[PDB]
């Protein structure tokens, strides 16, 4: 492992190439949040899944989501904010 | 290349000398492809002495 | 591996016995997929507008 | 501005070292030189004896 | 030859300013547009027309073997047609016409 | 001419100064 | 800060590093690990060429 | 220590607009779970279809279903931060430009 | 520099016959290292400085002429060898030999061309301190040495 | 093409060649230079400098590049002023003049 | 030989072939305009082997004569069709030369 | 006769010369950097000079 | 049904979109008015290639489709398995991509010579944008200190268009007239960014000693990219294109 | 057909990339500090000290990163699940299996990893002790956010640009 390595910095690492051609045909899938019923379908399970945290919370070690909090619901709404594909 | 680029063939042909060699003028394309790598190569390889 | 240790298994599953009922995803995968060979030879053989006004033909008849 | 440059005029000693005295004696404005760039490439008109007298009666502006 | 262009052309209003102010055959020409690439970029900065009218100083003293004082005593720095390179002085004042021609 | 050389080699730089 | 008077000669100033250390110099400069192999190289075309 | 201060108006027109998109995401999230069951219920009953076929198109439709009811808040919220976020971005580039 | 070039490939190729003791395979294969990370698998043009994007492009043009034209070249026999065998034996054109026997030819050739000639690579990219990929050379060359019980340039 | 080629070279050397057979009073030298500036400058032997890429390798080119200054540094020199000028670099690579016009010496390119 | 600094320039042998010398910058250029000269010649070559290769081949009156009915000739600019290649050679000549005078 | 020979020889006769001779180079030579470069065969021995 | 209606008839829909986007986007991101521009020309030149290239191969399959019927003579795969025929169909599309990501993308290096620079013969342009960014792209590894923000929040009011007036008050100011004077001028009239003085790269250094101490080397000057990004390429002193040009770079 | 193919997508809804001005502006003064260095930790790590990077990493990993790619994982598997999907005795198809495994598999990933994200992210950056005694101890300012956004914005564009020539790239 050794993350010390890894969270040194290098020229050469930094310049290097990170992302090689096998990947791309693994990871092209995530430009489908551009489409808005896409992104309908990724909050939709989220909030499922929020729900069901929420509802197992009751367990020892397990906390659901509370609407109170800014945090929680600013990063849960803008997400998808803003997206462009274009855009690097 | 050459007399594909007229409508008159013909006409090509008889205007430049009234004599026909098109077999070897087209024929010889395929030898000219290859026959220059050698020179070429060893040209390149005289350029970069007389660069150093 | 994981694709070897499953073509081995499938060849021999098909050798021994193919008279077993599978599972419902896979008969559902296997319906689908022939549903879609039919619809590309539609396709192929139809016209854009045609295939477009039938669906929309087909559409308002069942609403 | 982009197509500005020097020519070659006035291109002195650019000290690299950091301590070298002559990296503060340049930035000093009140700093001469010992003769102008354009009569550093002049023939001298002064005799032998005018130019000892003038540099023996030269003073550091310091 | 020694100038910042491939042809005259290149050169902006100043070369042909210079053209202008000197004859076809004069060989001036070559010296007003140093100027012109002396002055480009200084003529509008109070300093850098005084850095630029130095590089010309630099360029006639390289160009000719001089003395010291003679192109600060230069009489008349006014150029003519037929005024040609054969001295400092008047590799000096084609330099500097050559920099007041410039104009950015 | 244009390319009568046919190339150049431009990979081939400066040699670089080694004295101590 | 400076003295005021930064770059003037001392009086009776002399150039002499008899007894300069010259370790304070180290980080000035900097030598390639082949630097012994220029000396001997300089010191050979010196001798053959002038 | 002192620390860049965003404009109250814009502070205020993206927390309205937050308030307002906080609302209809829940509603719409309801809304598309009650899609998602109506286009199953309908599609096992009247659709002859495969079951994968039949819970893709209920997905789907519940998303949609969801998306055009959230519509407005979230396009009103991107806007607003859009124009903030240009905003604050052309005020700390003058700030630190050098 | 021909008779330098010739006398390197000789010294290089007498080295690789008399064989490698655990030191010098060890910094071998860190000069091997070194060379595939900051040259082969690396983009020259992004250094800083031109003289040493420069030398690191010569290097690497070096490199792809000892080692991965060589490899082609002798993984092409081998696929040539046995294309012509299998050309043989069934009395028929074959293609599937030649890219696949290739690149297995070219797999087991980088390996020991790499390995002959690792020592001009790592000493061609000697730029000196002043830069980056000269540090990092002098850094290697330390531990090399370190390893060896020796000095080199 | 060769008559156009034979009048030009009359109309530059030949004619003109008669113009002064005699001590001038005034201008002489400049009556001289006049009637010298049309056969001197032609751009036959001038014109060139500009595409020099075509046989200059790039320290072939840089050489040159001082060389021809040395050689045309002669400010009295029609021929240097139709002349390209030499402070420029190697279109293809340059490997000693990083910027045109930043030197240490207003004549020596380097 | 000037000390040990050998400033001979020519190591011609008996049976040289090339320039005397090569250290001179004129003698560099003429020998790789020389070198070039010949490159562009490939195409010209081989229109000219096949030629050859026909005529010895099949234009004897044994193997395959042809009736030439033609009576005059008809070229008008076949000729300066042709010349481009003198043409390049003379721009080449012209652009080596002027580029070392 | 006509063509390989003719557009292969000098050229293999180069390569060979560089391989086997150093191209002609005077050993005994300091600081290959500042010595002048002994070039490759460039004159077309088979074709009329 | 209104917010529908809105979205359906909004004049903006059938109004073609424009290039503007990706500056818009980029501004919202973070980057200046000029250094979007300048990185929104560098994306759309890296995908015009690739757009290029599909189109091309979509043409090409239009206009010659039958290419693999009659293929199908040599290649009697194509005729009985349409799925090979549908794979080679692709390949060729990736194909024509691959062209054109190498024709806008690929180094393709160049002489830099007004004649014929930005005729697109190399990718000049684009390969010293891409090249310049990358060498001397470093992120700000350091934290910006006290004086930095103060300066920062001081320079709401800063115009080049005319200097401010400083005056002098010594119930504010403190210190004496003569060394406030210095010190306005050195901070707002020498244009010296914050981070070029003496005492704030002392506490920079301090404050990021146990980087120092890990062997990082601490950027003082924060990147600018406008420094090192040039669509026009004066920037890195290539020659403008001379027919749509009237003027001229020394180099 | 456009960018959203080819480009890259995946950094755009992950690790607080979409962090702007705009939750900062309706976020208190804590809260804006703690989103501030939860972006610069992800995006721009250069920043932090390599203690703090080390700890950081590791909190991450064990929180979200390594938590969505295993539960990728493990819906790229019930993807997966039924291998090969059409096959007889006669015929197996492997081209076909494998391509529609290959096709199937990352998406169910990808679904997977961005559920992982959307449920997590918010409760990591509101209720973690690390991150919020490490976004005291740092302070990042508003000018530290628009720099850290700028740099990861180039960082991306830099990690496209250097992918350009995967197959051949001579240099020179
Ligand atoms: C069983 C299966 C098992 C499988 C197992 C294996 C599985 C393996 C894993 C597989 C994983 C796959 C995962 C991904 C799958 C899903 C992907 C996905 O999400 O994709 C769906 C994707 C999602 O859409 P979205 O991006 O979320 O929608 C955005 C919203 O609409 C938001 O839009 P907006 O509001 O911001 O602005 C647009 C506005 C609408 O405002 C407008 O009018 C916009 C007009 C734009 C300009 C149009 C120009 C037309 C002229 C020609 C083009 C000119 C050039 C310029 C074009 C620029 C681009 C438009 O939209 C509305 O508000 C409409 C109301 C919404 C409800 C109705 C929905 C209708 C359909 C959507 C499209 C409607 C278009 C209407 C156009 C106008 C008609 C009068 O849908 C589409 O791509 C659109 C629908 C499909 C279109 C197909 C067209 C085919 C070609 C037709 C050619 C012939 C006609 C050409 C002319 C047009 C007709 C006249
Ligand atoms: C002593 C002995 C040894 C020697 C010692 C040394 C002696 C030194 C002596 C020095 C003497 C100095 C003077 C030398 C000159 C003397 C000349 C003389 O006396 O004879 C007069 C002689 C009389 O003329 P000629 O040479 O007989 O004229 C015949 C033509 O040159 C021939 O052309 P043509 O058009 O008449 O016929 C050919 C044409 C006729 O064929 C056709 O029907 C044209 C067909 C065009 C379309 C092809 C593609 C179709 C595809 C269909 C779909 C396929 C299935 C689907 C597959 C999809 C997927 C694969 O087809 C071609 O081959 C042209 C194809 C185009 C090439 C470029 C294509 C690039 C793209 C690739 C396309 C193809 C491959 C891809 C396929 C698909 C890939 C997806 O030459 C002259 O007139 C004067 C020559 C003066 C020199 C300069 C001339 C410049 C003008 C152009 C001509 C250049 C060539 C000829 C030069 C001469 C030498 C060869
Ligand atoms: C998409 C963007 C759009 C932007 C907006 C545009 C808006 C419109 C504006 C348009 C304005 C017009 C622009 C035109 C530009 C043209 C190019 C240009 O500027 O070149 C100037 C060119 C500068 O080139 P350079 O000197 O080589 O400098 C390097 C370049 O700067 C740069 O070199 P490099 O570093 O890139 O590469 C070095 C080297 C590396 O490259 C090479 O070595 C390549 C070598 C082979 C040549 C290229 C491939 C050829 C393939 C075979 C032919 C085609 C095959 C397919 C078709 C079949 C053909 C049969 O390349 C060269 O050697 C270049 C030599 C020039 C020729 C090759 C250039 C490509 C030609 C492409 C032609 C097809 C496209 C359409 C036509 C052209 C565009 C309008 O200037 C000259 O050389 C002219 C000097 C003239 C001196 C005075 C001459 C006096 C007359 C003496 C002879 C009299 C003869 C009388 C005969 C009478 C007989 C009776
Ligand atoms: C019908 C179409 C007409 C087209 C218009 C052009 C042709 C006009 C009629 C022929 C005369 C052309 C003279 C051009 C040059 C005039 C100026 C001059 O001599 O000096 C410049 C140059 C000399 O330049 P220079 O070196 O003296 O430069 C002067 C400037 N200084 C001193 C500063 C350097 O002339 C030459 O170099 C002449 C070389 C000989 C060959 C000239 C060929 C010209 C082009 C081909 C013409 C073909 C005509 C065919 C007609 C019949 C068929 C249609
Ligand atoms: C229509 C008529 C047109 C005529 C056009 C004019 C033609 C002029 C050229 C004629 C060439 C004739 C052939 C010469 C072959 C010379 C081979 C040689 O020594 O190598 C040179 C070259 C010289 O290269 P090198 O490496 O040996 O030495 C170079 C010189 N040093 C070392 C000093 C730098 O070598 C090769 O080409 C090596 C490969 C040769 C392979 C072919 C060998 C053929 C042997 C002769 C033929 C076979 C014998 C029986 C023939 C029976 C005939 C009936
Ligand atoms: C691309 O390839 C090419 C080249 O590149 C190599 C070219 O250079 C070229 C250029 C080449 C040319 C233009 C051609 C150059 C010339 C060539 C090839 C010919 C050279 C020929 C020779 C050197 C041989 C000379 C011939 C001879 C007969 C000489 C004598 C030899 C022999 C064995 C016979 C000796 C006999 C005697 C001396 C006489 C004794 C007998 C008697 C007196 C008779 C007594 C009588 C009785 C009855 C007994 C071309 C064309 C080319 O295509
Ligand atoms: C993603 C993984 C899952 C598997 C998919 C893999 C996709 C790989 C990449 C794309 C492959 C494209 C090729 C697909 C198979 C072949 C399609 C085809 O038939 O194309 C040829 C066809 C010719 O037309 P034809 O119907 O024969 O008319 C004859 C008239 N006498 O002409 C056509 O029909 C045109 C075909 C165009 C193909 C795309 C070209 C790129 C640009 C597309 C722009 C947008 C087109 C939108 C079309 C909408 C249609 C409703
Ligand atoms: C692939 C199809 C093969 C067809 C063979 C039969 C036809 C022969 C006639 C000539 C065909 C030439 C086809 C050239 C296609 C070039 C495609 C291309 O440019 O692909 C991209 C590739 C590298 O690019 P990459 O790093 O992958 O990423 C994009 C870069 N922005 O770009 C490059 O590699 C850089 C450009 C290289 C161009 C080379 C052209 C000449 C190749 C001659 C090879 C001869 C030997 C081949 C084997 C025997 C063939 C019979
Ligand atoms: C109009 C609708 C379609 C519009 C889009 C058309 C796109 C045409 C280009 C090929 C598309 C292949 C399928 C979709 C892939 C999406 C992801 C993608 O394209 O990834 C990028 C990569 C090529 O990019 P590259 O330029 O090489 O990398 C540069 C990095 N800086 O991608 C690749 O390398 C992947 C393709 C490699 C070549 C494959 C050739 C044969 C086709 C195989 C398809 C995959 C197998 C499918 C099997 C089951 C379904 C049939």
């Amino acid at each position: 492992s050794d993350p010390f390595k890894k969270v040194e910095r290098d020229y050469h690492n930094e310049r290097s190439v990170h992302k090689h051609f096998a990947s791309y045909p693994l990871k092209f899938w995530w430009g489908l949040n551009k489409f808005e019923t896409i992104q309908g379908i990724h909050s939709i399970l989220g909030n499922a899944a929020d729900l069901v945290v929420s509802t197992l919370s009751f367990i020892p070690g397990v906390q659901g989501r509370n609407n109170a909090s800014y945090i929680e619901n600013s990063i849960r709404v803008t997400r998808f904010r803003g997206f462009d594909d274009k855009t690097q | 290349m050459g007399s594909v680029w007229f409508r008159n063939r013909y006409w090509w042909y008889r205007s430049l000398y009234d004599d026909y060699v098109a077999r070897e003028a087209k024929l010889a394309f395929g030898i000219a492809a290859f026959i220059w790598l050698p020179h070429y190569y060893w040209g390149i390889h005289l350029n970069r002495a007389f660069e150093v | 591996f994981y694709s070897l240790f499953n073509f081995y298994l499938s060849r021999i599953k098909n050798k021994n016995n193919y008279l077993v009922r599978k599972h419902l995803y896979t008969t559902e995968l296997l319906i689908e997929l022939i549903l879609f060979k039919y619809k590309l030879i539609i396709l192929k053989f139809s016209s854009i507008k045609y295939i477009l006004n039938f669906n929309v033909r087909k559409f308002i008849l069942f609403n | 501005a982009l197509n500005k440059r020097n020519w070659g005029y006035n291109a002195h000693y650019k000290p690299e070292l950091e301590r070298s005295m002559k990296k503060v004696l340049y930035a000093d404005p009140n700093y001469k030189f010992p003769i102008e760039w354009p009569e550093r490439y002049m023939a001298e008109t002064k005799t032998l004896e005018q130019v000892m007298d003038e540099e023996e009666n030269w003073e550091y502006y310091k | 030859a020694q100038t910042a262009h491939q042809n005259r052309y290149q050169g902006g209003l100043c070369y042909a300013q210079c053209n202008e102010l000197f004859s076809f055959w004069n060989p001036s020409i070559q010296q007003c547009w140093k100027g012109c690439d002396f002055g480009v970029g200084r003529v509008n900065d109070p300093e850098g027309r005084i850095e630029a009218q130095q590089m010309c100083k630099r360029w006639a003293a390289e160009l000719y073997w001089t003395y010291k004082g003679e192109l600060d005593t230069i009489k008349d720095l006014r150029v003519h047609a037929d005024m040609y390179p054969t001295t400092p002085q008047n590799v000096y004042r084609a330099c500097l016409a050559g920099v007041r021609r410039q104009k950015f | 001419a244009l390319f009568f050389m046919a190339n150049t080699a431009i990979s081939v730089p400066s040699v670089l100064d080694t004295s101590p | 800060d400076l003295p005021a008077d930064y770059g003037k000669m001392p009086a009776g100033y002399n150039f002499l590093t008899r007894g300069k250390d010259w370790r304070e110099y180290d980080k000035d400069f900097i030598l390639r690990t082949d630097a012994v192999w220029e000396k001997f190289q300089l010191e050979h075309f010196f001798r053959n060429y002038m | 220590a002192r620390d860049f201060e965003y404009n109250n108006q814009d502070v205020n027109q993206l927390n309205g607009a937050f308030i307002s998109l906080v609302e209809d995401e829940k509603i719409g999230f309801w809304v598309g779970v009650g899609g998602f069951a109506y286009s199953q219920f309908i599609m096992r009953k009247f659709v002859k279809s495969t079951n994968i076929f039949a819970s893709v198109t209920s997905l789907f439709a519940g998303a949609a279903l969801a998306n055009l009811y959230t519509h407005q808040s979230r396009a009103s919220y991107a806007r607003v931060a859009a124009r903030a976020n240009r905003n604050a971005s052309l005020a700390l580039n003058k700030l630190m430009e050098y | 520099s021909c008779t330098t070039r010739r006398f390197i490939d000789e010294k290089e190729k007498l080295e690789y016959s008399r064989g490698y003791n655990q030191q010098e395979l060890e910094a071998s294969k860190l000069r091997k290292d070194f060379v595939k990370k900051y040259i082969v698998d690396f983009d020259t043009t992004l250094y800083k400085t031109q003289v040493e994007r420069d030398w690191a492009y010569i290097a690497k043009r070096e490199y792809r002429y000892e080692v991965q034209l060589k490899s082609i070249g002798y993984g092409g026999a081998l696929a040539n060898a046995v294309l012509l065998w299998r050309i043989y034996a069934n009395k028929k054109m074959v293609f599937w030999p030649i890219p696949i026997v290739g690149a297995l030819g070219y797999l087991y050739f980088q390996p020991v061309f790499f390995q002959k000639s690792n020592k001009r690579f790592f000493d061609m990219c000697n730029v000196g301190e002043e830069y980056y990929l000269g540090r990092e050379r002098n850094k290697i060359l330390r531990e090399c040495n370190k390893i060896l019980n020796v000095e080199d340039f | 093409v060769c008559g156009i080629y034979v009048i030009h070279v009359i109309y530059n050397y030949m004619i003109p060649y008669y113009w002064v057979s005699t001590p001038l009073k005034n201008d002489e030298f400049t009556r001289l230079r006049m009637k010298d500036y049309i056969a001197s400058t032609v751009l036959e032997e001038v014109y060139g400098i500009s595409y020099a890429e075509w046989g200059w390798l790039p320290h072939d080119f840089a050489y040159n590049r001082m060389r021809g200054l040395a050689g045309y540094m002669h400010p009295d020199d029609p021929r240097a002023m139709c002349t390209s000028t030499f402070h420029r670099k190697h279109k293809y690579i340059e490997h000693e003049v990083e910027k045109v016009g930043d030197y240490h010496h207003m004549t020596y390119p380097k | 030989m000037w000390g040990n600094l050998w400033t001979e320039a020519s190591y011609q042998l008996n049976f040289n072939i090339g320039f005397s010398s090569l250290r001179s910058d004129v003698l560099i250029h003429l020998a790789q305009w020389q070198y070039w000269w010949w490159f562009w010649f490939a195409l010209i070559w081989s229109f000219y082997y096949f030629i050859i290769l026909k005529v010895a081949r099949f234009r004897v009156l044994k193997m395959r004569p042809k009736i030439s009915t033609s009576y005059r000739p008809h070229g008008k600019w076949g000729d300066f069709l042709a010349c481009i290649i003198p043409l390049i050679w003379c721009i080449n000549i012209l652009t080596n030369s002027n580029l070392i005078l | 006769i006509v063509l390989t020979w003719g557009w292969s020889s000098f050229q293999i006769g180069g390569y060979n010369y560089e391989r086997f001779d150093d191209n002609g180079e005077r050993r005994n030579t300091l600081y290959w950097k500042l010595s002048p470069v002994e070039f490759p065969q460039s004159k077309l021995w088979n074709r009329p000079s | 049904v209104y917010h529908l209606f809105e979205r359906i008839c909004n004049p903006d829909n059938f109004k073609l979109s424009g290039e503007a986007a990706r500056v818009r986007t980029l501004i919202a991101a973070g980057f200046s008015k000029e250094e979007a521009e300048q990185v929104a020309w560098l994306q759309n030149h890296q995908v015009n290639g690739k757009i290029l290239g599909l189109f091309t191969g979509g043409f090409a399959l239009y206009c010659c489709n039958n290419y693999f019927h009659y293929f199908e003579r040599y290649f009697p795969r194509l005729r009985y398995q349409p799925f090979t025929k549908f794979l080679a169909q692709a390949a060729t599309v990736y194909f024509f991509f691959k062209i054109g990501d190498y024709y806008f993308t690929s180094r393709r290096y160049g002489s830099n010579d007004a004649r014929m620079n930005g005729l697109m013969y190399s990718n000049t342009y684009y390969s010293t944008n891409k090249e310049a960014l990358i060498q001397n792209f470093e992120p700000l590894n350091r934290k910006f200190t006290e004086e930095e923000v103060e300066q920062f929040l001081r320079n709401e009011g800063r115009s080049q268009e005319e200097k401010r007036n400083w005056i002098y008050n010594p119930h504010i100011h403190g210190s004496t007239e003569g060394e406030w004077k210095a010190d306005i001028h050195e901070k707002f009239d020498s244009g010296k960014a914050p981070w070029e003085r003496e005492h704030v790269k002392a506490k920079i250094l301090e404050t990021n000693k146990a980087k120092i101490d890990a062997g990082e080397e601490i950027q003082l000057k924060p990147f600018k990219t406008l420094n090192h990004l040039d669509k026009t390429g004066l920037l890195h002193r290539l020659h403008p294109f001379i027919w749509t040009n009237n003027w001229t770079l020394l180099g | 057909v456009f960018e959203f193919l080819f480009y890259n997508q995946q950094h755009k809804t992950r690790n607080g990339y979409f962090i702007n001005h705009d939750n900062l502006m309706l976020a208190s003064l804590e809260e804006r500090k703690k989103l501030i260095f939860y972006f610069i930790a992800n995006q721009v790590p250069e920043k932090l000290d390599p203690v703090d990077r080390v700890k950081f990493n590791e909190e991450l990993s064990d929180n979200l990163s390594t938590k969505a790619r295993l539960i990728g994982s493990l819906t790229g598997l019930i993807g997966l699940v039924g291998f090969p999907y059409i096959s007889t005795r006669i015929y197996s198809r492997p081209v076909l299996n494998i391509g529609l495994s290959l096709l199937i598999c990352p998406f169910l990933y990808y679904v997977g990893n961005q559920l992982t994200y959307s449920v997590w992210e918010p409760k990591f950056i509101a209720n973690n002790n690390t991150v919020c005694e490490l976004s005291k101890k740092y302070n990042f300012t508003v000018f530290d956010f628009a720099q850290a956004k700028k740099e990861a914005h180039l960082k991306a564009l830099r990690t496209e640009l250097v992918s350009d020539n995967l197959l051949y790239s001579p240099g020179i």
